[PDB]
C-alpha cells in the first residue's frame, strides 16, 4: 500500500484551489476572476493542456521553506490551448499566491512556455496580475525577470505577443508587457506603474492615487502605453479572442484569410 | 642600522602625511613595530598601509582626530606601544601631551617638558638666550600693552620696527612698522588678530633686520649632556613667511662663521638642557652678523637636507637618544659631504599671491625616483585627495651632488620629470627659483620672491631660442599625432591609401602672435622651419607616456602634453611652465580668418546660475536697478541659503525664476543690463 | 598605451557612504586608452554618459550612469539617449562597455505620464538584442529592474564584474525590511542582519551573476583581455524580417 495516489490527488486539489478559498473570495469581492477561470474563458472548451502543475519554489530564507509557504504551481498557471481551433500558449498570473509576485519557479514556468511557443511557432498571450518581484527570493527574482525579458526580445518579430493586464502590476512586472506587441487593460481593476504612490509622496512629495498614477484611463488616454481598455474581465477576454482571430500564428505564415460573404 | 641594539619594540606615530611615512620607514629599517593613527578620511593613506597596524581616532577635522588627546591615549593603551613619535606640528610641541604621556610608562620621543616650555614663548626665549650669551635681535624686553609704549620703543630702537605675536607660529601675526601711526594701528590690529587667532594677545616690538638671511643650525642632544651641531641650512626663499626652497650649506657662510653659530647654538641647547633633535634659527645680515630668532623644539620639516650632507639618520638618533643611549658621534666626525637642495611641492596656485591652497583628487602621480641623486618624501599616492582640513603639501623633493651646480641641475631635471595631474601645484615657481640668475649667483634674502616678482608670478619668460624650440616641439607633436591617425589594420576589403603629404604647413598661435611653421618627417626625425630658423627634433614619439623626451638640435628637453583637442588647442608643460598653443593647417587658418568672434552676452547682464540650488523667493522684478551688495534672490544650496550679491549695477530686463523653484547650474534666472 | 596598465587612482574613487556622489567620467578617462573620450550628447540627459573610445587600439562604445546628476537614476531622456547609441554600436560591430551605478528609475507623475515604461523598455531591448561583445562593471548600487536593464549577465552578457563596493539587490535595505518583516516590528537587529547579508556583491557572486569581484586598479587590464577573446563572438538567433522595438 502506497500513499502516492492520495498525495497526487491532494496536490491537484491544492493546485486548483490556489492560495486558498478565503483569498479566492477576497479576489472575487474586488470584481476580479481567478487565473484558471480567466483561462477557461479565454480558450476553447476542453482544449487547455496545463504544464508544470506541481512546480514549487525553492526559497529557504525568512522561513519560506515552511509547509504553509509552499504552494504547488507558484502563483502562475501555464499551458497551451486553442482559440477557434488555432494553437496558442498562455500563462495567467495568480494574485492569490504571494500577491502574484514573481519567483524563480514562476519565471521558470513562463520561460518554458515561451520556449515551447517559439519552438513550434505559436503566439503567446499573457494575463498579468502580479505584485512585482518576490522580496524573499532576492536576486533570484531579478534574474527571472531578465530571463523573461530576454525571451521577449528574442521573440519580437517571430511570434505575436499579447499582454492583458487584469490587476495591479508594479516593479519589473511592468516591463515584460511593454516589450510585447499589444497591451490591453481592464478599467478600474488594473494598474501599471514602476513605483507606487507612497514612494512618489516620499520622494517627489505629491499626492496621487493608484488610479490617477497608473489606471487604465491614464495609460490609454495620456501615456501611450496601453492600446485598449475594456469594461471588465469577461468583456476583455471576449474582445481578446476576437482580436486574436486577426493575427497570424507566426511571421513564417501569410496574413489570415477567412470566409467572406 | 644595527639590529643587535635593543630599543622599543612598539612605536606609535601620532601624525599623518609624509612625516609619518618617513618615521615608519626609519622604524622598519630599525626593526621596530609601528602603530599609525588616522582619521576616517585617511583610512586608505600611505602611512596606514605602510605601518603594521592602524587605529582610527575620529572624524576628518584635526581638532577631533589628530589633536584629540583622549583618542590617542586610548590607542596607546589598546596597542600597548612603548614609545610615541609626534613628528612635527600637531602635538609635537604640546606640554599637556608630554605631561600626560609621562603619567603612564610610555616615553615621549622628543624634548622634555621644561625645554618645550622654555622655547614656547618668544619673550622668555629671548631672555634666556641673552642670559646664555647668544646674540639677540635688539629690542625691548617685556609685553607691550598700549600703543604709546609701542611708539616710544619704536623711537628708542629706530623707525624700522618688527611687531610680533608671542607664541605665534605659521608665519602669522607678524607685521612691519615704519611710522608712529603705523606702529599704533599695527599694534591695535595685531592685538585684534592675536585675540582672533591665538588669544595670547602678548605683542613684542623688535628691530627689523634689513635684507636678512634665514640660517638654521641643526642641534642634537642626549640626556647625558652631549650636544652636537650638524652644520647649517639656508631657508631664505619664502612667501607668507613660509619656506619653499632650502639649501644644504649656506653659500653665504664660511668656516669661521659656521663654527661660531654652531658653538652658540650648542651653548643655548646646553643652557636649556636640550636632549633631542632641534634647530636654532638666525637672521644673518649682509655684514655676517647673526642674531638669535626662535628655537624649534621638534624635528624640522627641512631636516632631510642635512641628512644628505652628514650621512646621518635624524629619526634614528632621536629614537636612540630617547632610549637613553649616548651619542655615537663626536664634533670632529660631523663633516660636510657635497651639496643638497630641497623644494616643497605644494598643492597651490603660484599665480595667486605666490600660492593659494587648492583642492582636488590626484588622477595621476609619478615621482622621478629613477633620476640620479633624487630623494622624495611624500605621503601622496595616485588617487589621493587634497582636503580643506590638512596642510596642502604634496611632497618634498631633495637632490644632492658634489657641488651646488650639480645639485641644482639634478633639481631641475627632477622637477621636469615629475607628473602631477588632478590638482594645481607650484612646480613652475620652484623651477623659476632654482634657475634664477640671482639664486645661482647666491645673492638672496627673505624678500627674494617679493622683489624678483613685484607684480606677482607670471611664468617662465621664454627667450627667442626657447620659443623656437617650443614651437618646433609642438609642431612635431602635432604632425606625429596626425601621422599616427593614419595607421589602421589591413582591411582586405577596402585597402587604405595613405596620403603622400611631404611638408606640413602650419599656423601656430602662441600668446598673441602667429608663426608660420613648415614641418617635414624622415622617420623619427622632424625638420621644422619656424619663421626661417631650421631645427631638428628627434624622439621615439611615444604619444601615450605622460613624459616625452625630445632632442632639439642636440639639446635634450622633457615636455608634457597636458591637453589636446581636435581644434588644434594644446597645453604643453615646457621648462616647468604650461603654454597654451593653437595649431592649424595653413588652409585652416586662411578659412578661419572668416570666422566671427563669438561675443558672450551671458558674461554680465545675465544672472546665469552660479551653482545649482533651490530658490526660496525672488527679491527683484523686471525694471529694477540692482546695486552692489543687493542680493537678487535667496537660493538654498549646499544646505545653505545663497543670496548672492549683485556686485554690479543694472536694470532688470526680465525675471525667469520664481519662488521656491529648483534650478541647476547654467540656467538663466534674471536678465539685467 | 600598454593594455596591462594599472589604474590605482580608482581604488578609492567610490566614496564609502552612498550619500556622496562621484564622477564616472573620471573612471572612464582612467580606463580607456590615452584618457581620450568622445562624448555623445554631453549636455543632454546628463544622468547617463555615452561615447566612443579605444582600448588596445580597438574602437569601443561606452555607456555608464552618472551619480552626480539625479543620483544616477534612469528616466525617459537618458533611456532614449542610451538606447539609440547601443543600437548603433551593435549594428556596426562595436563592442560595448558598461559602468553601472543605477539606484533605480526616477519616480513621479511626470515620468509616468510621459511614458517611462516605454522608454525603459527601449533601453532594455537595446541591451537585450545586442550581439556584439558586452563587458559590464558594477561600481556601486544596482537595484531593481534597472539592474536587469543595465546589461545584466542574464541578457546574454559576456563578462560581468563587480567592484568591492557593488550592491546588487531588489532595492535598498529599508524597503526590503519593511516589506518582509512587516509584523516583526523589531527591525533593530533585522536591518543589521539584512545589510550584513545582502548589502554586498556576495548574493550575486555566489549564484554566478558576476564572473568575479575584482580590484578597481586592474579594471582596464581585465577589460582588454576580455576584448581579445570576445572578438570572434558569433551567435545565432531566430529568423525574422525585423523585430518590434517599443518605439
Ligand atoms: C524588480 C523590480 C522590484 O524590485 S518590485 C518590488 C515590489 N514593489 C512594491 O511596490 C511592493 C509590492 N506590492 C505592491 O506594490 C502593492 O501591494 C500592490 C501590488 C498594488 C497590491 O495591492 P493590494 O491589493 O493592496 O495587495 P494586498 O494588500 O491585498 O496584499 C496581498 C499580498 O500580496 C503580497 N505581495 C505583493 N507583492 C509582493 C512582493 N513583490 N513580494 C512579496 N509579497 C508581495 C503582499 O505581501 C501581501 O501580503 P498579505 O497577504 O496582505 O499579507
Ligand atoms: N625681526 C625680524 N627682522 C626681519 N625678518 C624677520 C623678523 N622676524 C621675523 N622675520 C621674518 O619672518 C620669518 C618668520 O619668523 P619666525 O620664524 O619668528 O616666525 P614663526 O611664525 O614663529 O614661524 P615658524 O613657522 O618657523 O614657527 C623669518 O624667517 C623672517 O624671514
Ligand atoms: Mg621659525
Amino acid at each position: 500500500a502506497t500513499s502516492v495516489n492520495e498525495r497526487i490527488e491532494n496536490k491537484r486539489r491544492t493546485a486548483l484551489l490556489g492560495g486558498g478559498q478565503r483569498r479566492i473570495d477576497a479576489q472575487h469581492k474586488r470584481g476580479k476572476l481567478t487565473a484558471r477561470e480567466r483561462i477557461s474563458l479565454l480558450l476553447d472548451p476542453g482544449s487547455f493542456v496545463e504544464s508544470d502543475m506541481f512546480v514549487e519554489h525553492r526559497c529557504a530564507d525568512f522561513g519560506m521553506a515552511a509547509d504553509k509557504n509552499k504552494f504547488p504551481g507558484d502563483s502562475v498557471v501555464t499551458g497551451r490551448g486553442r482559440i477557434n481551433g488555432r494553437l496558442v500558449y498562455v500563462f495567467s498570473q495568480d494574485f492569490t499566491v504571494f500577491g502574484g509576485s514573481l519567483s524563480g519557479a514562476h519565471a521558470q514556468k513562463i520561460c518554458k512556455i515561451m520556449d515551447q511557443a517559439i519552438t513550434v511557432g505559436a503566439p503567446v498571450i499573457g494575463l498579468n496580475d502580479s505584485g512585482g518581484a518576490r522580496i524573499q527570493e532576492g536576486v533570484e527574482s531579478l534574474a527571472g525577470y531578465a530571463d523573461i525579458f530576454l525571451r521577449n526580445v528574442t521573440a519580437s518579430g517571430v511570434i505575436p505577443q499579447i499582454s492583458l493586464i487584469m490587476g495591479p502590476c508594479a516593479g519589473g512586472a511592468v516591463y515584460s508587457p511593454a516589450l510585447t506587441d499589444f497591451t490591453f487593460m481592464v478599467k478600474d481593476t488594473s494598474y501599471l506603474f514602476i513605483t507606487g504612490p507612497d514612494v512618489v509622496k516620499s520622494v517627489t512629495n505629491e499626492d496621487v492615487t493608484q488610479e490617477e498614477l497608473g489606471g487604465a484611463k491614464t495609460h490609454t488616454t495620456m501615456s501611450g502605453v496601453a492600446h485598449r481598455a475594456f469594461e471588465n474581465d469577461v468583456d476583455a477576454l471576449c474582445n481578446l479572442r476576437d482580436f486574436f482571430n486577426y493575427l497570424p500564428l507566426s511571421s513564417q505564415d501569410p496574413a489570415p484569410v477567412r470566409e467572406c460573404h | 642600522y644595527d639590529p643587535n641594539e635593543k630599543t622599543f619594540d612598539k612605536i606609535l606615530v601620532a601624525n599623518r602625511g609624509e612625516i609619518a611615512c618617513r618615521v615608519i620607514r626609519t622604524c622598519k629599517k630599525m626593526g621596530i613595530k609601528t602603530v599609525a593613527i588616522h582619521s576616517d578620511v585617511d583610512a586608505s593613506s600611505v602611512h596606514v598601509k605602510m605601518a603594521d597596524e592602524a587605529v582610527c581616532v575620529g572624524p576628518a577635522p584635526t581638532s577631533k582626530s589628530y589633536l584629540n588627546m583622549d583618542a590617542i591615549m586610548e590607542a596607546i593603551k589598546k596597542t600597548r606601544a612603548q614609545a610615541v613619535h609626534p613628528g612635527y606640528g600637531f602635538l609635537s610641541e604640546n606640554k599637556e601631551f608630554a605631561r600626560c604621556l609621562a603619567a603612564e610608562d610610555v616615553v615621549f620621543i622628543g624634548p622634555d617638558t621644561h625645554a618645550i616650555q622654555a622655547m614656547g614663548d618668544k619673550i622668555e626665549s629671548k631672555l634666556l638666550a641673552k642670559k646664555a650669551e647668544v646674540n639677540t635681535i635688539p629690542g625691548f624686553d617685556g609685553v607691550v600693552k598700549d600703543a604709546e609704549e609701542a611708539v616710544r620703543i619704536a623711537r628708542e630702537i629706530g623707525y624700522p620696527v618688527m611687531i610680533k605675536a608671542s607664541a605665534g607660529g605659521g608665519g602669522k601675526g607678524m607685521r612691519i612698522a615704519w611710522d608712529d601711526e603705523e606702529t599704533r594701528d599695527g599694534f591695535r590690529l595685531s592685538s585684534q588678530e592675536a585675540a582672533s587667532s591665538f588669544g595670547d594677545d602678548r605683542l613684542l616690538i623688535e628691530k627689523f633686520i634689513d635684507n636678512p638671511r634665514h640660517i638654521e643650525i641643526q642641534v642634537l642632544g642626549d640626556k647625558h649632556g652631549n650636544a652636537l651641531w650638524l652644520n647649517e641650512r639656508e631657508c631664505s626663499i619664502q612667501r607668507r613667511n613660509q619656506k619653499v626652497v632650502e639649501e644644504a650649506p649656506s653659500i653665504f657662510l664660511d668656516a669661521e662663521t659656521r663654527r661660531a653659530m654652531g658653538e652658540q647654538a650648542v651653548a643655548l641647547a646646553r643652557a636649556v638642557k636640550y636632549s633631542s633633535a632641534g634647530t636654532v634659527e638666525f637672521l644673518v645680515d649682509s655684514k655676517k652678523n647673526f642674531y638669535f630668532l626662535e628655537m624649534n623644539t621638534r624635528l624640522q620639516v627641512e631636516h632631510p637636507v642635512t641628512e644628505c650632507i652628514t650621512g646621518l639618520d635624524l629619526v634614528q638618533e632621536m629614537i636612540r637618544v630617547a632610549k637613553g643611549y649616548p651619542l655615537r658621534h663626536k664634533q670632529a666626525d660631523i663633516r660636510i659631504n657635497g651639496w643638497a637642495v630641497e623644494c616643497r611641492v605644494y598643492a597651490e596656485d603660484p599665480y595667486k599671491s605666490f600660492g593659494l591652497p587648492s583642492i582636488g583628487r590626484l588622477s595621476q602621480y609619478q615621482e622621478p625616483l629613477h633620476l640620479p641623486g633624487v630623494r622624495v618624501d611624500s605621503g601622496i599616492q595616485p588617487g589621493s585627495d587634497i582636503s580643506i582640513y590638512y596642510d596642502p603639501m604634496i611632497s618634498k623633493l631633495i637632490t644632492y651632488g658634489s657641488d651646488r651646480t650639480e645639485a641644482l641641475k639634478r633639481m631641475a631635471d627632477a622637477l621636469d620629470n615629475y607628473v602631477i595631474r588632478g590638482v594645481t601645484h607650484n612646480i613652475a615657481l620652484l623651477r623659476e627659483v632654482i634657475i634664477n640668475s640671482r639664486f645661482v649667483k647666491g645673492d638672496i634674502s627673505t624678500k627674494f620672491l617679493s622683489d624678483v616678482y613685484p607684480d606677482g608670478f607670471k611664468g617662465h619668460m621664454l627667450t627667442k631660442s626657447e620659443k623656437n624650440q617650443l614651437l618646433a616641439i609642438a609642431s612635431s607633436l602635432f604632425v606625429a599625432f596626425q601621422l599616427r591617425a593614419q595607421h589602421f589594420q589591413e582591411n582586405s576589403r577596402m585597402p587604405v591609401i595613405k596620403p603622400d603629404i611631404a611638408n606640413w604647413e602650419l599656423s601656430v598661435k602662441l600668446h598673441d602672435k602667429v608663426h608660420t611653421v613648415v614641418a617635414s618627417n624622415n622617420g623619427s626625425v622632424f625638420s621644422v622651419e619656424v619663421d626661417g630658423s631650421k631645427l631638428n627634433v628627434t624622439s621615439t614619439w611615444n604619444l601615450a607616456s605622460p613624459l616625452l623626451s625630445v632632442s632639439v638640435d642636440g639639446t635634450q628637453r622633457t615636455v608634457q602634453c597636458l591637453s589636446r583637442e581636435a581644434g588644434g588647442n594644446m597645453s604643453i608643460q615646457f621648462l616647468g611652465t604650461v603654454y597654451k598653443v593653437n595649431i592649424l593647417t595653413r588652409l585652416a587658418a586662411e578659412l578661419n580668418k572668416f570666422m566671427l568672434e563669438k561675443v558672450t552676452e551671458d558674461t554680465s547682464s545675465v544672472l546665469r546660475s552660479p551653482m545649482p540650488g533651490v530658490v526660496v523667493a525672488v527679491s527683484v522684478k523686471p525694471g529694477d536697478a540692482v546695486a552692489e551688495g543687493q542680493e537678487i534672490c535667496v537660493i538654498e544650496a549646499m544646505k545653505d541659503q545663497n543670496s548672492m550679491t549683485a556686485g554690479k549695477t543694472g536694470t532688470v530686463k526680465s525675471v525667469h525664476c520664481q519662488a521656491g523653484d529648483t534650478v541647476g547650474e547654467g540656467d538663466l534666472l534674471v536678465e539685467l543690463e | 598605451d600598454p593594455s596591462d596598465r594599472l589604474v590605482p587612482e580608482l581604488d578609492t574613487i567610490v566614496p564609502l557612504e552612498s550619500t556622496k556622489a562621484y564622477n564616472m567620467v573620471d573612471i572612464i578617462h582612467s580606463v580607456v586608452d590615452e584618457r581620450e573620450f568622445f562624448e555623445i550628447m554631453p549636455n543632454y540627459a546628463k544622468n547617463i554618459i555615452v561615447g566612443f573610445a579605444r582600448m588596445n587600439g580597438r574602437t569601443v562604445g561606452i555607456v555608464g550612469n552618472q551619480p552626480k546628476v539625479a543620483s544616477g537614476c534612469l528616466d525617459i531622456n537618458s533611456s532614449v539617449k542610451g538606447a539609440r547609441f547601443v543600437r548603433f554600436c551593435d549594428a556596426f560591430n562595436i563592442p560595448l562597455i558598461t559602468f553601472v551605478d543605477v539606484p533605480g528609475f526616477l519616480p513621479g507623475t511626470a515620468q509616468e505620464y510621459g511614458g517611462i515604461i516605454r522608454h525603459g523598455a527601449k533601453l532594455l531591448y537595446a541591451f537585450a538584442e545586442a550581439t556584439v561583445p558586452k563587458v559590464t562593471v558594477i561600481t556601486r548600487k544596482a537595484y531593481g529592474g534597472a539592474y536587469d536593464v543595465m546589461s545584466s549577465k542574464h541578457l546574454c552578457g559576456d563578462t560581468n564584474y563587480a567592484w568591492p563596493t557593488a550592491e546588487i539587490a531588489v532595492m535598498g535595505a529599508k524597503g526590503a525590511v519593511e516589506i518582509i518583516f512587516k509584523g516583526h516590528e523589531n527591525v533593530e537587529a533585522a536591518q543589521a542582519e539584512y545589510i550584513e547579508k545582502f548589502a554586498n556583491p556576495f548574493p550575486a557572486a555566489v549564484r554566478g551573476f558576476v564572473d568575479d569581484i575584482i580590484q578597481p586598479s586592474s579594471t582596464r587590464a581585465r577589460i582588454c583581455c576580455d576584448l581579445d577573446v570576445l572578438a570572434s563572438k558569433k551567435v545565432q538567433r531566430p529568423w525574422r524580417k525585423h523585430a518590434n522595438i517599443p518605439l
